């Protein structure tokens, strides 16, 4: 555009001819130059901002640089902008992870090698220290979990689509016998081809150097991970599983190695738990309707044993404690030297509530909340009261306890509070 | 109302049975519940033994100090000779193991004169 | 959050707002509280100003005569503790100029200080005498940011109004203080609102209507002027840095 | 030693005192006060309350309480009303640029103290949005805190000067 | 009185009292005074210049500054006088000690 509108009247002016070819040469060699310094000034909005519109560019641009000071120039400025807009506290440290790891992606696409993401690493990682929160929602997005568990015990509201986003760039993966013989030997072998590495093409590496050791990342995961092998694996966290187990196996301390044995334990555990169900089934004949699964204590890290509160021995139904028990009698005879302790503040119920007016409520509730709703249950159709204290007696459930429980019915609408007494709703006055 | 249970999921730890900060292996230091250095997989794979001293260890602890020339057969605990105790079902599946490790080493002590 | 007090950071998404424990700071976006500035009485506040330059600091002014400087990003811990001599303050503004002083041929001024090796100090610890190197006691707060790549020298210059009496002070680098007798002393006006229009220039805005300009240009242009203020600064904190050890 | 790094330093700020101070001085010029307005209103007392600068903008806004003087000869008209006129200088010599448009007080906001209104400036629209996203105890229609505290006037006067605005807020101060 | 324990101990204060003293002299003293009397000089040469420069007729007097540059030039001689007394003193104090041990 430039030669068409200005390059005849330049060479009038000049006298020159009007193909001066190492004229035109230096006049482009000067047009990338000013290209790159404009966009050396300018690399922070294309990384952070731009990106991955600008993608193209940053490819453009790894064919213009070549010297060291080139680079440096370039991170010097990146990091000076950086941290003059990202690194306050003032920015939420939601959306500077979220910019960060997307300035990680530009670079690794304009840097292979991956040099300047260390240096930058190195520069930024105490800052990302000063935040406190960053490793659990980094560890949660890790995981992909869902926004109800981050909102049960983070106090700080966390932005959705952020969230979707970042979980987005964390998933997006674009990052004759013998005459072959003497043909490959000469192909491979006369075609002449012209503080440690830690600048590995893996993000996910870069975002685990955050932590100074990667034992609170890996107990974390057990942690997560113990937790939902109980509320149940989904595929999605076996790739972050696999993930975890691939870099540290890589690396190689103790302490590590205790956090990586159990998580397959875990899925030993529930992998044994179907099995052995299914032999339990065919040898005694127990109800099919019960599904139990036996956990290795010592590694789910269940505090079974914290020898201080009365307060877990709730009763449960006359029925189903009587089928539990089958279970663990017969564990003792399948399994020799082994007894079989039934966690009841764990477990899940599907219940089928059944009401007067035609109404079907089927809910998956825990084994204390099963129990609470089953003494409401009238076989003889009579309307049943039931007072606090008298819950609290035939339960064996501290009050205060109780109350959450109670409220926990109330709100799904099942009972209703009169006077001290709790009833059943047998008729709703409102479409449902 | 009625209540009908569809399906339950119930959660079920399991422990070792001892007929009775000491619940660990005097070999491997490791807990009862947990797994010995050499093996990976509580349970089955990392069994328990009792033997006629009342001393527990897991299966492969044991089984490999036995092994060892210095052992002499006798218990790690106690210096005993290390026989497992009969009539616990935690024992039946490993009697014939110990006997035979037992018996080697006696014949061993027998050809080195000591 | 509902007030009608509430200044907002040019630089960045903060702003400062005021609550019965003290001064109090939040998120624009998550509103979520950032820095508590433990203040006593309200009333003795005169005013508080942000750094216009920089916006890292946050300026507080005292009726008594007392300055207080805090650093928001450092969860608001003090930094500097300013004081200034029998001055009755209504209200103050703070501002920084940052200097640029770029190589001409015409100016043979070379310097040697930076020639001459730093100083150093000592602190001795419980354990044994310890060998530090040397920062000026107000030096903290304007030394050169890690954050800040334009490090030029930045001229430090609080300027203190007098109720009452429409006495105006000037204030330099911490240590140094100038005093300037306004002719118009005839009408006890209160100030409105101070209005910065550039570096070393401001318009006084009375009740009356009648505007003050103060103009530190003269002063910014001359060369020389500027080190003459660098220099008496400096000559009271070494002979100062002298007595401290010789005691 | 003591005293000789004291008879330095006494006299050190003599030399401060004396000397620098003088120099200092003169390079300093203090603008007379002058009256600006009286061009524009000479027949009426003016009241100054706020006044602030647009930032990347060469204009400054104020807002001034006219108030025209009764003669000696117009008794007790009913004229004597406090006109919140708000109009624009250049900030170098203070030149009138827009005719001043009075802006209509509302009869529900006469009871407010209008001399203590300052200037906010940095998108105060922020907080509006922000304040009905936050479940505090902060309502806004009037942004009110709960039904037994005092109530601020949040005046986003839109005050359109070469197509920007600025925000005020109005504070409570009952007379 | 003094004993062992006592005589390590003063042996321990004197030489710290003496060699640590040289060193805060030496190292401290000696680069602030030369750079008082840079700063001073440079203070003077500012003054006079807009005596002339400007020619306002109001001057102000110089013999402030000039009591302060012999005040600071007689500081450096004095500090340098008590260095090498302190030098002196470290021999003495030593050969105390080895006839008193």
């Amino acid at each position: 555009k430039f030669i068409n509108q200005y390059w005849s009247q330049f060479s009038k002016l000049v006298g020159c001819p009007e193909d001066d070819h190492e004229l035109t040469t230096t006049v482009f060699n000067c047009f990338e130059s000013n290209f790159l310094r404009i966009r050396t000034n300018e690399i922070f909005d294309i990384c952070v901002l731009a990106y991955p519109d600008s993608k193209v560019t940053l490819l453009e641009l790894r064919k213009i640089m070549k010297d060291f000071k080139d680079y440096t120039n370039i991170v010097t400025t990146f990091l000076s902008d950086f941290k003059k807009y990202i690194l306050n506290p003032s920015v939420t440290t939601v959306d500077a992870l979220l910019r960060y790891v997307k300035t990680i992606k530009a670079f690794l696409v304009l840097d292979p090698t991956g040099r300047c993401l260390h240096s930058i690493t190195t520069f930024v990682k105490p800052y990302f220290q000063e935040r406190k929160h960053l490793v659990n929602v980094l560890l949660y997005a890790m995981l992909d979990l869902p926004e109800e568990e981050l909102k049960e015990k983070i106090n700080f509201n966390v932005d959705m689509k952020a969230l979707l986003s970042l979980v987005d760039t964390l998933h997006d993966s674009d990052i004759i016998r013998h005459a072959m013989l003497y043909e490959h030997i000469l192909n491979y072998y006369i075609a002449w081809v012209p503080k440690s590495s830690y600048i590995k093409t893996n993000l996910f590496e870069v975002l685990l150097d955050l932590f100074e050791s990667r034992e609170f990342f890996i107990s974390e995961f057990r942690n997560l991970l113990t937790d939902r092998l109980f509320t149940l694996l989904d595929e999605k966290w076996t790739r972050c599983l696999k993930l975890i187990r691939e870099k540290i196996v890589k690396f190689t301390a103790d302490a590590d190695q205790s956090n990586l044995n159990s998580i397959d334990v875990m899925l030993w555990d529930i992998k044994c738990s179907e099995e052995l169900c299914r032999k339990m089934h065919e040898v005694a004949g127990l109800d099919p309707i019960i599904f139990p699964k036996f956990i290795s204590l010592l590694y789910w890290k269940y505090n079974c044993d914290t020898q201080g509160s009365n307060d877990l021995a709730f009763h449960l139904p006359i029925d189903l404690e009587r089928e539990l028990q089958k279970y663990s009698d017969i564990y003792s005879q399948l399994k020799p030297g082994r007894k079989l302790q039934l966690c009841k503040d764990k477990g899940k119920v599907e219940i089928q509530l059944a009401f007067k007016d035609g109404r079907k409520l089927v809910l998956d509730v825990s084994l204390e909340q099963c129990s609470v709703i089953n003494q409401f249950d009238s076989p003889n159709d009579e309307p049943i009261c039931l007072s606090l204290e008298q819950l609290s007696e035939s339960l064996n459930i501290a009050p205060p306890r109780l109350t959450h429980l109670l409220d926990f019915w109330i709100q799904k609408g099942v009972l209703l509070k009169e006077n001290g007494t709790y009833s059943v709703i047998e008729h709703s006055e409102m479409d449902f | 109302m009625k209540v009908k249970i569809n399906e339950v999921h119930s959660v079920f730890a399991w422990s070792w049975h001892i007929p009775s900060d000491e619940d660990v292996c005097g070999i491997c230091r490791a807990s009862y519940n947990g797994t010995c250095p050499s093996c990976k997989f509580p349970g089955d794979q990392c069994p328990l033994v009792i033997g006629l001293c009342h001393h527990n260890f897991h299966d492969h602890c044991i089984y490999r100090w036995l092994d060892t020339p210095t052992s002499k057969g006798l218990c790690p605990m106690c210096r005993q000779t290390f026989q497992l105790q009969k009539g616990l079902a935690i024992n039946d599946a490993h009697v014939q193991k110990f006997v035979e490790i037992v018996s080697r080493r006696r014949e061993e002590m027998i050809e080195e004169g000591v | 959050i509902n007030d009608y007090f509430i200044d907002y950071n040019p630089l960045f998404p903060i702003f400062a707002t005021r609550i019965a424990k003290g001064l109090a700071i939040y998120r624009v976006s998550d509103h979520a509280r950032l820095a508590v500035i433990p203040i006593r009485n309200i009333n003795l506040v005169a005013n508080y100003d942000w750094d216009t330059t920089t916006g890292k600091f946050l300026s507080i002014f005292f009726k008594d005569g007392t300055i207080r400087i805090h650093d928001i990003f450092k969860d608001g811990r003090l930094v500097s503790f300013l004081r200034i001599p029998s001055t009755k303050i209504s209200k103050g503004i703070w501002d920084r100029i940052p200097l640029r002083y770029e190589p001409n041929n015409r100016d043979f001024a070379c310097n040697i200080i930076d020639d001459l090796p730093k100083l150093i100090r000592f602190v001795k610890d419980s354990k044994r005498i310890n060998i530090v190197p040397y920062t000026q006691p107000n030096s903290l707060w304007r030394g050169p940011d890690e954050d800040d790549l334009d490090s030029n020298e930045k001229l430090d210059v609080h300027v203190v109004f007098n109720e009452g009496n429409d006495k105006i002070t000037v204030f330099f680098n911490g240590d140094y203080a100038v005093f300037l007798s306004v002719d118009n002393i005839e009408n006890e006006n209160s100030l409105k609102s101070i209005i910065k229009v550039q570096d070393g220039f401001y318009q006084c805005f009375y009740e009356d209507g009648t505007v003050q300009t103060l103009n530190l240009g003269p002063l910014l242009q001359s060369k020389s002027s500027v080190n003459l203020l660098n220099y008496i600064m400096v000559i009271k904190e070494l002979i100062g840095y002298m007595l401290t050890h010789l005691e | 030693y003591r005293d000789l790094i004291n008879s330095m330093s006494d006299m050190e700020k003599d030399i401060a005192q004396s000397n620098v101070n003088s120099h200092i001085q003169q390079h300093i010029l203090v603008d007379l006060k002058t009256d600006v307005f009286a061009q524009k209103y000479p027949s009426s007392q003016i009241n100054l309350l706020d006044a602030i600068k647009l930032p990347k903008h060469n204009y400054i806004v104020y807002l001034i309480q006219v108030t025209k003087h009764n003669s000696a000869q117009e008794p007790f008209s009913e004229e004597n009303k406090k006109k919140l006129y708000i109009g624009t200088l250049k900030d170098e010599n203070l030149g009138i640029i827009s005719k001043e448009s009075s802006v209509k007080i509302p009869a529900l906001f006469k009871s407010y103290r209008l001399s203590s209104t300052r200037f906010v400036p940095n998108r105060v629209h922020s907080l509006l949005r922000d304040i009905g996203l936050s479940d505090s105890n902060y309502h806004s229609s009037y942004i009110r805190e709960n039904r037994e505290n005092d109530d601020f006037i949040a005046c986003t006067a839109k005050v359109s000067v070469d197509g920007r605005s600025a925000s005020l807020v109005f504070p409570k101060e009952k007379q | 009185s003094v004993g062992e324990k006592n005589f390590k101990r003063w042996k321990y204060l004197g030489c710290e009292a003496y060699q640590k003293t040289v060193q805060i002299l030496t190292l401290i003293f000696v680069p602030a005074c030369e750079r008082i009397i840079i700063y001073v000089e440079k203070l003077r040469a500012i003054l006079q210049a807009f005596s002339i420069q400007n020619k306002l007729s109001y001057t102000s007097d110089l013999t402030a500054v000039e009591v302060l540059l012999k005040s600071s030039q007689k500081l450096l001689t004095m500090t340098l006088n008590s260095i090498i007394g302190l030098g002196r003193d470290e021999t003495l104090f030593e050969k105390f000690f080895i006839w008193f041990n």
